[PDB]
């Protein structure tokens, strides 16, 4: 038989290989007929300024529409002719194109990323019908009250900081950013030491840094004289942001503490916290028997319709809390249901719910590294937020060190008698107010 | 095994008696004190068997108004006596233990 | 989470081509779980 | 090196008495086991329709081993997972741990198929559960209309509904509930499959407990094709349209040529905010029609049965104009118009398409589960390449020819003034 | 003559009726199965009507 | 009183084979008032 344990030792070691211009090259071989490979570039609109804040997400738009060698759709054709799949993200701090391919066509899906990032050509023709694209994407997002809710967390949290722009930009930077603003974004921050090549399935790591030889050496790794970005930290402050709208039928809030960032080691434990928490939905099966105090009292009384837990990280900071969906009469006991955890946990947590987290998040650790693509995120991204792979091992190590002190403490590090960030967006009267938020955060009997 | 144990069943017979509830045509089960327990258990309980509750025990409460008791042919017999409400609420308390083990570790 | 996957609250609107494209159905599957 | 080692090939064993187990020991930390048994929404009938969806979400309910509060309780302490997945023809009860807590969960998930109580009360309490449920799958236009697209093309079984009946709502009995158990749930109708799991351990488990006699024949009564259209008129923003006929049932060679003819037609998008160039639907819709829009190859393969099409989404007044525009795409193909580089590629995107659905631990596991139902057996993936490879080009003209001749089936929801009827294409 | 005196509008009887055939099945566990079953017959007005409504 | 014609709270149950004669329909009509 095989443990637990000792099944963590069976998983391969994620190589790693830089390149001669700076481009780090990463892989995990398995013995898979597919796989994933892709960029990971250390681009963000986290890294724009208030002029160009959607150039990064209208680049995205533009990836896809043609290059120098393959113009039009010819690199369209060419991924669906060989039944490839290509696709693409942006967030405040990472942008990823990767490609989903048998084994066989490492060579050529390889050859199409390299194309894409270096010899994207920006036509003005093209540029023009993205616009309108775009501005619909934005009238789109407007009906999607989770993701309103969560872009005004980042705007009252970060407020007068980077990180308080949004991805997409504003309106009225997508009708006035020209090419030159998308070509200086492009040229100022795909460089080869902020890149990564992160590749996983079936594939020898030597072919990949072949192939990156072969494909990415043409590549500027010289940065400017002076002209090298650095992130600076990004102000946290409490606050509160209320979107009145009782047209709509149901309530979402948004609360966080900011939290410390993608390195600290205190990121375990306060995972640990969130787990015991946990998250619901209306069309869970457990309701009443759940372990989760917020969850069965959630479902028993009817107090909400789902809610979340979440530790958001970026360099520095980040955004610990939750986020819940609620009729208009209910606001106000989720809010106090949800701190009197916040609270509980941070001076009475016990060591069997503590076990409990510990597993869901070893479950939760294991099941999301099952496949090419997701495994394959998770090495171009550890790459540029940790600077390496941190095996599955070493996460169980970081798991097993958790008890009930720690959590109490790391919680208390964070939630105690700390400034909260509140989004409220929909039919919000019953929103309680932010003294009465920030009067939560803490106990007169501890 | 009829010497000793008729005896004690017959001193259960004497207090059934004695405590007289069946004299206003009620069980023992309809004079069980509604905790928790209880009322889960009646709330479990089949259409018919709750219907049948509820008129007996709305029957007594009459009774008692009037301070009178039923004729004699029609007192609830120790024998006829249904505990119908019992298995209910054995597992209903079973259930709450279960809970309250796994509260402990 | 309870899923409904047929591809092979006010939820949000689509407006454009670009997100439509995958809506388009592909044999209903309807899953429950904790 | 960071090599990894030979990888472990699955093995496979039919019992005498039908049950199917399925191992494959990939030294994952994780495990998971799920029980695939032939129960979907084809084997209710009008008297107790809806009792499979209510099955499906009772899998906490109060079982002869485990209370209701147990089960939810010793899962999460481990960190797993239950779940019941629900096919016109299939349930699949899915169990996720890591490996040293598989027995804790294959004894709930033993106790959740083999013995449940359906105790009245749990019953009545869960079936408001059945409103919330259909209402949030039903949020989605895709599910309104495939959902009437069975019902129009079948007289019976595949026109069932995953979803409870409204009418049927608290009427659902624990009867129904223990006598669908009980002549569905057998060993000749079941098959179970662990990943991260020994062979003899399954074996042992099968051999144990999952010895269940009586109870129903396979498969029931057979699937009889109607064709039929059924319209629901609500003013949504955009019509949702799908046109079918009968195409082949899953497992012989005539439902991969429909399978190849899918991604000839264009089956979903390979290419983010693409303009699906090689989709030769969506190319034949742009040309006439400027709006937005979506259109879809549409396959669906059964036990005795199967529906091939298209999907429509488009403006109210552009419906009748996209969808005589795919269906003469189609005809097109029928006309024998096809060249060999189109089939080429349509194999490339399905072959791929294929390997892609089963490198997840849960895709792999209901790919097999879903074989030992269907098939009775394991087919691995380089033999499945070799079956698509065999599919001819005159293969899928004669699929094509057999949808643009066959009675043809039809469901459509939204603002539809323009939406053409059958008889009207 | 004083108060309808109405003109503007459209024409009389609007689009003409297109008979199609079909069938529209609910099911409801009702007591009682309800049925009807009919074909095209004859406009108002018609002699053929009348037979219809002898018939 | 509303009013609906066709035939040329729990309402009520029809059991019997002479209870059912007249029930079956016969054109619709729909009738409002005060
Ligand atoms: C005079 C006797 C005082 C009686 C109160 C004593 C404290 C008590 O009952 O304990 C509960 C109260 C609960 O405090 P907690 O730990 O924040 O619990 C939060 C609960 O979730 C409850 O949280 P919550 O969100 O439901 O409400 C927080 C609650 C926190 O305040 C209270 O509960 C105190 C109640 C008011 C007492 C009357 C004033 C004197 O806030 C209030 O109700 C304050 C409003 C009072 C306005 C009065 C002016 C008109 O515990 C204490 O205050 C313990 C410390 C006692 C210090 C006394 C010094 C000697
Ligand atoms: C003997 C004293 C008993 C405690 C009474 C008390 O302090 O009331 C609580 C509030 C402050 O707690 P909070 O409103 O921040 O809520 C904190 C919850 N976490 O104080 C007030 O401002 C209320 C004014 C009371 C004056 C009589």
């Amino acid at each position: 038989t095989a443990t637990y344990a000792q099944a963590l030792q069976s998983v391969p070691e994620t190589q790693v290989s830089q390149l001669d211009n700076g481009l780090r090259v990463a892989s995990e071989q398995s013995s898979q007929p597919t796989c994933t490979v892709g960029v990971w570039i250390d681009a963000g609109s986290r890294y724009e300024s208030e002029k160009n804040n959607g150039a990064g997400y209208f680049v995205e738009h533009l990836a896809f529409k043609g290059t120098k060698n393959r113009p039009g759709n010819a690199l369209e054709k060419e991924v669906e002719s060989m039944g490839a799949h290509l696709n693409a993200y942006s967030t405040r701090e990472h942008t990823a194109y990767y490609i989903k391919a048998l084994s066989k066509d490492l060579p050529k899906a390889v050859e199409l990323l390299a194309d894409i990032v270096q010899n994207c050509s920006l036509e003005d023709s093209q540029i023009e019908k993205e616009r309108d694209v775009i501005l619909q994407e934005l009238q789109e997002n407007d009906t999607s009250m989770r993701d309103v809710v969560f872009n005004y967390l980042h705007a009252t949290a970060f407020q007068g900081t980077p990180l308080a722009q949004s991805v997409e930009g504003p309106s009225e930077n997508v009708r006035k950013l020209s090419r030159a603003d998308l070509t200086e974004y492009l040229s100022r921050h795909y460089k080869a030491p902020r890149m990564v090549l992160a590749a996983a399935g079936g594939l020898e790591h030597r072919q990949l840094l072949d192939l990156a030889q072969k494909h990415f050496s043409g590549l500027s790794g010289t940065y400017d004289e002076d002209a090298v970005p650095t992130l600076s930290p990004c102000r946290f402050t409490g606050s509160q942001i209320c979107h009145r709208e009782d047209g709509l039928p149901l309530a979402h809030v948004a609360i966080a503490v900011e939290g410390p960032g993608w390195a600290h080691p205190d990121n375990v434990a306060l995972q640990v916290a969130n787990a015991i928490i946990g998250h619901y939905d209306c069309t869970y099966g457990g309701g009443a028997h759940l372990s989760s105090p917020l969850a069965s009292i959630a479902a028993t009384n009817k107090l909400c319709q789902s809610f979340q837990t979440f530790n958001i990280c970026y360099a520095d900071t980040g955004l610990l809390g939750a986020h819940f969906v609620c009729d208009h009469m209910s606001i106000d006991d989720m809010m106090f249901v949800l701190q009197g955890q916040w609270m509980r946990l941070c001076t009475s947590a016990t060591e069997s719910e503590v076990l409990r987290g510990k597993n869901l998040l070893r479950n939760a650790l294991v099941s999301h590294l099952d496949g090419t693509t997701p495994v394959c995120e998770d090495i171009g991204r550890s790459l540029l937020t940790y600077g390496r792979r941190i095996p599955l091992a070493e996460w169980e190590s970081r798991i097993a060190e958790v008890d009930a002190r720690v959590v109490r403490e790391v919680c208390s590090k964070y939630f105690y008698d700390q400034c909260p960030a509140v989004a409220g967006f929909g039919p919000i009267e019953q929103l309680p107010d932010y003294n009465r938020i920030r009067s939560g955060m803490f106990w007169l009997r501890f | 095994v009829s010497a000793s144990s008729r005896w004690l069943e017959g001193i259960r017979k004497w207090y059934y008696n004695a405590a007289g509830f069946n004299k206003l045509g009620l069980m023992r089960d309809d004079t069980i004190h509604e905790n928790d327990d209880v009322k889960e258990a009646i709330r479990r309980l089949p259409e018919n068997l709750y219907n049948d509750r509820v008129f007996r025990i709305k029957r007594a409460l009459d009774l008692s108004m009037r301070q009178q008791i039923l004729p004699k042919e029609q007192w609830t017999k120790y024998e006829e006596d249904k505990s119908y409400l019992e298995p209910y609420l054995k597992e209903v308390i079973r259930e709450r233990k279960e809970r309250e083990e796994w509260a402990k570790k | 989470r309870g899923v409904a996957g047929a591809l092979r609250d006010l939820k949000r609107s689509v407006l454009c081509r670009e997100s439509l494209r995958g809506q388009a159905a592909g044999p209903l599957v309807a899953s429950v779980s904790l | 090196a960071g090599v990894p080692p030979h990888p472990q090939d699955l093995e496979f064993t039919r019992l005498p008495n039908g049950l199917v187990i399925a191992s494959l020991e990939n030294y994952a930390p994780a495990s998971r086991i799920g029980l695939f048994i032939k129960a979907g929404s084809r084997y209710e009938n009008s008297n107790n329709l809806g009792t499979s969806h209510l099955l499906r979400l009772a899998s906490s309910l109060t079982t002869k081993g485990a209370s209701s509060f147990k089960i939810t309780r010793g899962i999460e302490a481990v960190g797993g997972k239950l779940s019941v997945t629900s096919t016109r023809e299939n349930m699949a009860y899915t169990v996720e741990c890591l490996r040293d807590d598989v027995d804790i969960l294959m004894e709930f998930l033993l106790n959740v198929t083999t013995a449940p109580e359906f105790r009245r009360w749990e019953v009545a309490a869960l079936q408001p559960q059945l409103r919330i449920d259909k209402a949030v799958a039903l949020q989605n236009p895709q599910a309104h209309v495939i959902e009437n697209l069975h019902a129009a093309a079948y007289r019976n079984a595949l026109a069932n509904s995953l979803y409870c009946p409204d009418y049927r709502i608290g009427k659902v009995t624990p009867v129904e509930l223990h006598d669908y158990v009980q002549n569905h749930f057998t060993s000749a109708r079941m098959a179970l499959i662990g990943l991260g799991v020994s062979h003899p351990v399954l074996k042992q488990v099968a051999e144990q407990f999952l010895n269940i006699r009586g109870g129903l024949g396979l498969s029931g009564a057979k699937a009889k094709y109607h064709g039929g259209e059924i319209r629901e008129q609500n003013g949504d923003s955009l019509v949702h349209a799908a046109l079918v006929a009968e195409s082949a049932a899953i497992g012989s060679a005539e439902a991969n040529a429909f399978s190849v003819l899918q991604h000839v037609l264009g089956a979903g998008p390979h290419v983010k905010r693409g303009s699906n160039a090689t989709s030769s639907l969506y190319q034949a819709v742009a040309k006439g029609v400027h709006q937005p829009f979506d259109v879809s190859a549409f396959n669906a393969s059964y036990s005795d049965s199967g529906l091939f099409g298209f999907y429509t989404i488009s403006q109210a007044a552009s419906a009748g104009d996209v969808i005589k525009a795919a269906y003469n795409q189609v005809k097109t193909i029928a006309q024998g118009n096809l060249s060999n580089p189109d089939v080429q590629a349509a194999k490339n995107k399905l072959k791929a398409g294929y390997l892609m659905s089963v490198e997840s631990s849960e895709g792999f596991l209901d790919e097999v589960g879903s074989q030992a139902l269907a098939a009775g057996s394991y087919t691995p993936p380089s033999t499945v390449l070799q079956q698509i490879d065999a599919v001819a080009d005159a293969d899928v003209i004669n699929a094509a020819k057999k949808f643009v001749s066959g009675r043809k089936s039809m469901a459509a929801s939204g603002n539809l003034g323009h939406t053409p009827f059958i008889d009207e294409l």
